[PDB]
């Protein structure tokens, strides 16, 4: 029922959860609300797949049995740059020894 | 007579007594035999508990009879 | 609403206030005298495992429904023990 | 989610010993133990379990306060029953091999480990063995047991008022718990929930007609009432020496032995009496063995259970203590990751390093038999 997110982009990682039968939009005014950039200016993505506003979560393919809160799944998050998008790029985390 | 005495939960113990023992002495042979003192064993038989004074006669225990023993609880 | 938690390589994480106050050291840290959180000594890869941590406390606290345990791998067992033990949760 | 954190050795080696929680140190007082002395004028034992530390010790002998008269302390039992109030442990009942049940009120002062037998009035309570004892406010409520005089199983509830020390016998309403032993009471709120315990099936004799209970009874104190309450269409199966705790409003049992199976328990069942439902819960973790008689106390968020026998691999008395920690923080569930995987400790610094010492190093309280 609920699923639960890491929403990624360069060196940034919100936490946050959705129902799966919230909308993509309804990520994104997550995001504004956070990192001050409105919908239009953002571009989701499921792996490499870029995700439609109107589409629910679980319409995306994310699932409350894949998004645990212990091991939350990812979305890609890329802003607008000027006219066109960023390339989406999200930098890995550091590594132990 | 050979009688039976089992407890509840399974064990099986046969004593050699005869109908004019008493219950004392069945219970004393039952620490002969498995090394449980007397104060510590209740003996039932036809739903009904078996006093000491009386002998196994007095209550109708014949030959092959099962006598039920329940122990004091010391380990709950 | 939301606080943001940023590792000793500059990785920035943002929480729920109520999740990251799960941490008492953080708790302390957003009251402290007269936001964000900056970590210098705690690497990204062992903070992101933090806050899921921290998902994961609050979702299944007073829960009694069977779940997966919080895994832990080897190869992060001490610094993630090391902390949590700094920070208190 | 709840899990088994702390498995420790080396604990006194007892079953149907009987204990209270103060604070973060849990009091052990008496019990039984095969090969041991319940014969012979031995003082009650009391020993300490730190649950910060984890380590157990043991309180000295009692010594005769006046040239003379001779030490104030219970003798050594097994089957009584322990209540904290404030500062006080009341014990009461139990027995050993020798001179029999006790009913005299002993009191138990846990900051200067005084005893002291204060004088009660009312009817006081016939001595007995395997009771339950609760306490609501500064009233203690005995229920069931096996007298020893009388020679039956109980189902009468004797309060204790300790404000006067005055004993009564509760004429009750409704339909009173049927007569039992080696059952559990247990206070939610004003309510309280008796559950298991072996009983006869049609009276309170032995008639060879064992039981073992599993229909949950409740009584409210305030109307001092035995209530009629919900069908439960999912229920543990039936048991004796269980222990029950009350947990974040609900009622928790674990383990027990039911004799009609011939089976001990290490199930955990937990019943929220608001929806009147139970439900069976699994740790994480390696729990204890199947066992009964054991002892349960609350620290916190986290359960002491330890003692308790259980059959060999013909009984065994357990020396062991688990811990149930309803809400493991990151840092235990870290500690036990780096024990499972065996790494180096020796970088880590010396509080956490302190703590794993502690959840890894057994007491000498007993030694393997």
């Amino acid at each position: 029922m609920d699923v639960f997110l890491m929403i990624r982009r360069h060196k940034t990682t919100i936490f946050t959860d959705a129902k799966e039968s919230s909308t993509v939009f309804e990520l994104k005014r997550i995001v504004e609300g956070i990192l001050k950039r409105p919908p239009d200016e953002q571009r989701l993505y499921k792996d490499d797949q870029l995700l439609d506003d109107g589409k629910t979560l679980g319409e995306c393919g994310f699932t409350s049995q894949t998004a645990r809160p212990q091991a939350p799944a990812t979305v890609g998050l890329a802003f607008r740059a000027d006219d066109t998008f960023e390339a989406l790029c999200i930098e890995p985390f550091s590594s132990p020894p | 007579m050979q009688i039976f005495v089992k407890t509840l939960t399974g064990k099986t113990i046969t004593l050699e007594v005869e109908p004019s023992d008493t219950i004392e002495n069945v219970k004393a042979k039952i620490q002969d035999k498995e090394g449980i003192p007397p104060d510590q064993q209740r003996l039932i038989f036809a739903g009904k508990q078996l006093e000491d004074g009386r002998t196994l006669s007095d209550y109708n225990i014949q030959k092959e009879s099962t006598l039920h023993l329940v122990l004091r609880l010391r380990g709950g | 609403m939301y606080v943001k938690l940023i590792s000793s390589d500059g990785h920035e994480f943002i929480v729920k206030r109520e999740h990251a106050l799960t941490s008492g050291t953080i708790k302390a840290m957003l009251s402290g005298p007269g936001n964000e959180v900056n970590f210098r000594e705690i690497p990204s890869h062992v903070l992101s495992k933090v806050c899921m941590y921290f998902t994961y406390k609050v979702r299944y606290t007073n829960s009694s429904t069977e779940i997966p345990e919080f895994p832990i791998a080897p190869e992060i067992a001490l610094e993630l023990l090391m902390a949590a033990n700094f920070l208190d949760c | 989610m709840l899990r088994w954190t702390v498995h420790l050795e080396g604990g006194p080696r007892r079953v149907n010993h009987a204990a209270v929680a103060v604070g973060h140190r849990v009091y052990s007082f008496g019990g039984y133990c095969s090969g041991e002395d319940y014969e012979t004028l031995r003082q009650i034992d009391v020993h300490i379990f730190n649950a910060v530390s984890l380590r157990w010790t043991k309180l000295p002998p009692v010594k005769s306060a006046i040239r003379g008269q001779a030490p104030v302390v219970p003798y050594m039992r097994y089957g009584h029953s322990t209540v904290l109030i404030d500062d006080t442990v009341l014990l009461w009942g139990g027995r050993n091999d020798t001179e029999g049940a006790c009913n005299v009120l002993y009191a138990f002062d846990v900051n200067t480990h005084k005893w002291f037998t204060p004088r009660v009035s009312g009817t006081v309570p016939g001595a007995r063995d395997g009771h339950s004892a609760c306490v609501l406010g500064k009233i203690m409520y005995i229920f069931g047991g096996y007298e020893q005089q009388a020679d039956c199983f109980s189902n009468d509830i004797h309060k204790l008022d300790t404000s006067t020390m005055t004993w009564t016998l509760i004429c009750t309403k409704g339909s009173p718990a049927r007569w039992r032993d080696f059952h559990s009471a247990t206070m939610l709120g004003s309510h309280m929930y008796v559950f298991g315990g072996r009983a006869d099936r049609f009276g309170p004799f032995h008639s060879n007609n064992e039981i073992y209970c599993n229909r949950i009874r409740v009584f409210d104190t305030r109307t001092e009432a035995w209530l009629d309450c919900p069908p439960t269409p999912v229920l543990p199966e039936g048991r004796r020496s269980h222990s029950a705790f009350g947990y974040n409003g609900e009622l928790y049992i674990f383990g027990g032995y039911n004799a009609r199976l011939n089976r001990h328990f290490h199930d955990l069942w937990k019943f929220n009496p608001v929806s009147f439902t139970w439900k069976k819960i699994e740790p994480k973790g390696k729990g204890p063995c199947p066992r009964r008689r054991q002892c349960c106390c609350i620290v916190g968020d986290k359960i002491v259970l330890f003692g308790g026998t259980s059959p060999s691999p013909d009984l065994i008395d357990h020396s062991d203590l688990h811990i149930l920690d309803f809400s493991p923080s990151l840092k235990t569930l870290c500690k036990l990751a780096v024990i499972q995987y065996n790494l180096d400790q020796s970088c880590l610094p010396h509080d956490i390093r302190w703590e794993l010492n502690a959840m890894t190093t057994n007491s000498n309280i007993s030694r393997p038999i």
